[PDB]
């Protein structure tokens, strides 16, 4: 059924199972036409698809010619996700496709489910939880490879870097949750805290700097606190 | 004019025909009902002063053969039957007649309810619903189950409605997903109508005797069935004009005519306002929005 904070470390077993969010498939910007009514533009977007377990992302980037003479766009949205993650599935060895997929919207659900006919075995599931993928945007080379697309085109990536080698699933998703939420309450912050000091760079190949143990723990201790404090200011308490 | 004759009435129990019902005590001199309208299907259905749970009932078409009533001890119920001997049969209509023992089918000469209701049923695809071809009558109650419910026990047993489900390799054609799951005007036409049903009429039918099994026996599934198939007309874009004209027509008599204190169970909030309302056909059932409204607001 749905995923919430009962059975979460379902998350690290052996079954391979699938995170779909769709917050960045269709991206707009809002402004004001020359007779004054307002328009939108859109800009490139992407289907965030995560292995929990392996830390593998399916990165799908999504151009903006999809959208070109089309209607109803967030609705499409719901079903060009749907349809590219089918397809991915379609396209990975039979060991490798997936028990279950877990869709961070519930608006997700029928289309996807339409979509996966074709694999009644596969189960489509809801969450309860409030995961922060939609901040995905927010680590840079992510976006840079996003926003310079000239075609439909996926890209792959470890979004856990080499922690692995270190540190169990359960506590690299907890790490990339964490990172994810301050960035996505505030983002100047987080990433003041990420870079601030220039001894401690970014492999070519990694996302997230290459700190050591003890700098992890002082990076998690600054992310949370910066967590709490927005929500005293959000709600005065 | 045909007759139903009954042989005794040996239990307490309130007898129904068609949407006339009357109350019968236990030995009562009760041998029959006369005097019921040639042309239609009619169902004649019980439910015993004890066990108000358990309503049943037998569909039948008096062309078809001379049908009687009579209770069975070890079984506990009232069983339909075929006479086969045409003058044994006259013979006993026509002593209980002079004895006049038998209640008049009490129809009202401007009254078209029963026909409205019936329009589309034939008994030859009742029979196709509920198997058992050794009878010429159908039997259905309260606690029978239909076949998609068995999917999800005793197939002898079992209503087998047409199977319809909206998110199914049947419904979706491949790389029409999104087109055919939001406009059912595919799996509606070509799939239903000239594929299973072959004509609207079939599918009328079906839908109307879903309808009355759900009312006169409170048999879920069949509820189930009946809103399934609205649902699937109102959610397609594209339908035949005459079918909506004969839909809003056929809703209304059944929403006419269901017992106001069992709109709660039978009508299922989310069909009903999602057809009325968002639908395709929100525009085109205006008699049927009309009799919603000024009877059950509460539910919409």
């Amino acid at each position: 059924g749905a995923m919430n904070s009962s059975n979460y470390a379902e998350l690290f077993n052996n079954d391979i199972k699938l995170f779909v969010d769709d917050t960045n498939v269709y991206r707009v910007t809002v402004h004001k036409t020359f007779e004054g009514n307002v328009a939108t533009k859109a800009i490139n977007g992407c289907i965030f698809t995560l292995n929990p377990k392996t830390g593998h992302l399916f990165l799908k980037i999504i151009h903006t010619s999809v959208w070109a003479g089309q209607k109803r766009l967030s609705q499409l949205a719901k079903w060009k996700t749907a349809e590219e993650v089918s397809a991915l599935v379609r396209s990975l060895p039979k060991e490798e496709q997936p028990k279950q997929i877990i869709v961070t919207r519930k608006a997700m659900l029928d289309p996807l489910e339409v979509h996966m006919l074709d694999f009644p075995n596969i189960a489509i599931r809801p969450t309860e939880l409030r995961l922060p993928f939609s901040a995905a945007m927010s680590i840079d080379k992510l976006s840079d490879v996003v926003m310079k697309a000239t075609e439909p085109q996926m890209v792959l990536f470890n979004i856990y870097d080499d922690w692995l080698d270190r540190i169990s699933s359960y506590t690299a998703f907890s790490r990339l949750t964490l990172l994810l939420r301050a960035l996505k309450t505030n983002e100047e912050s987080a990433k003041m805290i990420l870079l601030s000091d220039p001894t401690i760079t970014i492999k070519s190949y990694h996302l997230w700097p290459s700190f050591t143990d003890e700098q992890w723990i002082t990076i998690e201790s600054q992310m949370r606190d910066l967590i709490l404090t927005e929500y005293g200011r959000k709600y005065n308490v | 004019m045909n007759t139903v004759p009954f042989t005794s009435a040996p239990i307490e129990v309130t007898i129904g025909i068609d949407q006339y019902s009357f109350n019968v005590k236990e030995n009562q001199p009760f041998h029959g009902i006369k005097d019921i309208p040639i042309g239609h299907v009619h169902v004649i259905h019980f439910q015993h002063a004890d066990n108000s749970s358990m309503r049943y009932g037998y569909w039948f078409d008096c062309r078809m053969g001379n049908f009687y009533i009579q209770y069975d001890p070890k079984d506990g119920l009232y069983k339909m039957m075929e006479e086969r001997d045409g003058a044994k049969f006259e013979n006993i209509v026509h002593n209980f007649k002079e004895r006049q023992m038998m209640v008049s089918y009490p129809k009202i000469d401007e009254d078209d309810t029963w026909y409205n209701l019936t329009e589309f049923v034939q008994m030859d695809k009742i029979r196709k619903i509920v198997r058992k071809d050794e009878n010429q009558f159908s039997y259905v109650d309260s606690s029978m189950t239909t076949v998609q419910e068995n999917e999800l026990s005793d197939p002898a047993h079992s209503l087998n409605y047409t199977v319809i489900n909206f998110k199914s390799r049947e419904a979706i054609r491949p790389g029409h997903e999104m087109e055919d799951f939001l406009d059912k005007s595919y799996y509606l036409n070509t799939v239903m109508l000239q594929g299973i049903f072959k004509n609207s009429s079939n599918y009328f039918g079906e839908l109307q005797f879903a309808f009355l099994n759900a009312m006169f026996f409170g048999n879920y599934g069949s509820s189930l069935q009946w809103h399934a198939m609205i649902e699937l007309i109102c959610s397609s874009a594209t339908v035949p004009k005459h079918m909506l004209d004969k839909l809003d027509e056929i809703l209304y008599y059944q929403i006419k005519t269901l017992p106001e204190q069992y709109s709660d169970i039978l009508l299922n909030e989310r069909v009903w306002n999602i057809c009325l309302y968002s639908s395709f056909q929100k525009n085109s059932l205006h008699n049927t929005e009309k009799i919603m409204e000024n009877k059950y607001p509460e539910l919409l």
